[PDB]
DNA sequence: CTAGTTGATCTCATATCAGGAGAAGGAGCAGAGCG
DNA sequence: CGCTCTGCTCCTTCTCCCATCCTCTCGATGGCTATGAGATCAACTAG
């Protein structure tokens, strides 16, 4: 067995299956349990965040630590796609636990509240989804849960969403978030995550914004004065120090030599808008609607939707062999044709993502038009058919391409079968495409994988790219290291409607540290 | 207290364009700034912005 | 009974000069007790 | 002998009010505030 401080013994066979970093994780989680604090497992996806939770809870139950005689009833909130995945995981890596699913699919086939009571009495592990948490805050928050793990916990990133409040109604201190990216757009998201795990650490939300978000953000802008750069640097370091104990973020560089992943690539392709595509885009930017949006008369979102659609396909207006969703009508589809052609000739499995769902349909009809055997998976595909679809695609190489909407396509699914990944459509959220591309390059990917980001030069999509770069740098400034380089490329204004196509410390260590921080 | 529709009738012009009363436009401004203040107190905003 | 489909229906996420009259408050200040 | 508590003046805001009723013409302004994905659920539809 493996032994830690007070009484934590995790079975040796279980421990040996783990890696060194996963073992560190288990120790970290138990140290938190000792503190009675929560934490964020911010390991980069594919490292296997879930395995660490299995090990830790197993060890805790096995050690029979002393209200509760070991591990009490616990609730797992995870995105709807991965519930049965978690059930499978508990079942293999530790059969003894009862892992009840709370879902329409489920396995209970009675009233749900009976199941809640059953687990809270027999001390099982109730898996559920964020929806059923939002909808039964009353029922669920009446049973003294022992652990409240949220998988892909970033969904609580909005402090005012209903689901966030519901999740923050749970009472136990042993709150855990498993989130490959616990910060996606701005620090308001970070504060929200910390306020679930550790309700006071970062202060109130107003105070956090005032003290951290404003300064840290202002240090990223190109035009920021150096003074403000240094305030940002200070605040970023303070933030890292504040969040260090409670966030365990192992990127895939401190473990790569100790884990042996294959090569990864991140090529970008600046697609060129075709003639019809160019015409529709050039007209719509010149349209009165865009002009009115620039004047602020109505919502900007409408314009952004329209522009993104245009860059994505001329589905504003539809134009034999020129039916809706025709490939040659849009340049990015031409590029996709060439890439899938060469790759199908390479006998290689592709993973094509799209932020949209109806565009996923146009891609689907395209892949009919070709001889490419695919399998499509979006929010409309049934949840019960979800995990078997993933397993099917991973088990056999007959299925060539795998259309995916990024919202269900990301978020914890393992897709090692695919080799090539192409991100067809940008998002305003860097995390979306990041998790999308990271579906392949995980543990068990025994083959090289490259990531292609298809983008329309000079159009809205490049400006969205700039947004998500600026976001990524902001996340880097506070997660990986505060010495980020300032995003000098753009001023990031509302001129994104244009077409510009190519062509004991002994009190001296303390005071020294203080003087360092306050010298900036 | 926002009055009923009788106190601020939306008179229809010759066509279909429904013109709203002055009270309705003012209540629109009030609800706009009230929602704006509600979100600014709920989410990130400076003290001077809320002021 | 059981998947599959299909509406609703909800949630969440995405972005930068020819007035006049009267009343109320405030300010300055004389002066009177008075401790 | 300075401190208070008047209370008078003067100014200064500051607000309010300005006949009744009737006829006609003429000019301006008369707006949406959006989209889509995912999850639930309950209705059918087939098996």
């Amino acid at each position: 067995d493996a032994e830690f401080d007070e009484g934590f013994k995790v079975p040796g066979f279980l421990f040996k299956k783990l890696f060194k970093y996963q073992q560190t994780g288990v120790r970290w989680l138990w140290e938190l349990h000792c503190q009675q604090a929560g934490g964020i497992l911010g390991d980069e996806m594919g490292l296997g965040r879930t395995i660490q939770i299995i090990a830790f809870l197993a060890g805790l139950s096995y050690s029979k630590i002393r209200r509760f005689e070991g591990l009490g009833p616990t609730v797992i909130v995870c995105p709807t796609t991965v519930m049965h995945q978690w059930v499978k995981e508990f079942h293999t890596w530790w059969p003894p636990f009862r892992v009840a699913i709370l879902h329409e699919t489920g396995s209970y086939t009675h009233k749900k509240e009976k199941l809640i009571r059953d687990v809270a009495h027999c001390h099982g592990i109730l898996i559920t989804s964020y929806s059923y948490i939002r909808l039964m805050q009353d029922d669920i928050s009446r049973y003294d849960w022992h652990y409240v793990i949220l998988d892909e916990g970033h969904k609580i990133r909005n402090p005012n969403a209903a689901v966030t409040l519901a999740c923050k109604q749970f009472r136990t201190p042993h709150r855990i978030i498993l989130s490959g990216s616990p910060m996606q757009n701005n620090l308001r998201e970070l504060w929200s995550l910390f306020d679930f795990i550790f309700p006071g650490k970062l202060g109130t939300l107003p105070v956090f914004m005032e003290q951290f978000s404003v300064p840290i953000t202002m240090g990223g802008y190109s035009n920021a004065s150096p003074v403000q750069v240094k305030t940002a640097y200070k605040c970023a370091c303070v933030l890292r120090d504040t969040i260090n104990p409670y966030l365990l973020r192992r990127m895939k560089s401190d473990v790569k030599m100790s884990l042996s992943l294959p090569d990864k690539n991140e090529q970008v392709l600046f697609c060129r808008l075709t003639d019809e595509q160019h015409k529709v885009y050039q007209n719509f930017v010149d349209s009165k609607e865009v002009y009115r949006i620039l004047n602020g008369e109505m919502q900007i979102f409408s314009g952004l939707i329209a522009l993104r659609k245009i860059c994505n396909h001329p589905d504003l207006f539809s134009g034999e062999e020129d039916q809706f969703g025709y490939w040659k009508r849009s340049g990015k589809m031409i590029v996709v044709e060439s890439l899938l052609k060469i790759w199908h000739k390479q006998g290689q499995r592709v993973l094509l993502f799209s932020q949209s769902r109806q565009m996923l349909d146009i891609l689907e009809v395209f892949l009919r038009a070709q001889k490419y055997t695919y399998l499509k998976m979006d929010g409309t595909t049934t949840i019960a058919s979800r995990q078997p679809l993933i397993t099917r695609y991973n088990e056999d190489t007959s299925i060539f391409v795998f259309l995916l909407t990024t919202r269900v396509g990301g978020l914890g699914v393992n897709l090692t079968g695919a080799n090539r990944v192409v991100i067809y459509d940008p998002d305003w959220n860097p995390s979306t495409d990041t998790q999308a591309r990271e579906r392949a390059w995980r543990i068990g990917q025994k083959k090289q994988v490259t990531v292609y980001r298809l983008l329309t030069a000079g159009t809205i999509e490049e400006k969205i790219y700039h947004r998500q770069i600026f976001k990524q740098f902001l996340t880097n400034r506070v997660l990986k290291d505060p010495k980020q380089r300032r995003f000098f490329k753009s001023n990031d204004l509302y001129e994104l409607f244009t077409l510009t196509s190519p062509d004991p410390l002994a009190s001296s260590s303390l005071l020294a540290k203080m003087r360092a921080r306050n010298h900036l | 207290p926002v009055p009923p529709l009788s106190v601020r009738p939306a008179v229809v012009m010759q066509g279909s364009a429904r013109n709203q009363d002055d009270l309705t436009h003012k209540l629109a401004d009030i609800v706009k700034i009230n929602n704006q203040l509600r979100r600014n107190e709920q989410n990130g905003a400076a003290a001077h912005v809320i002021a």
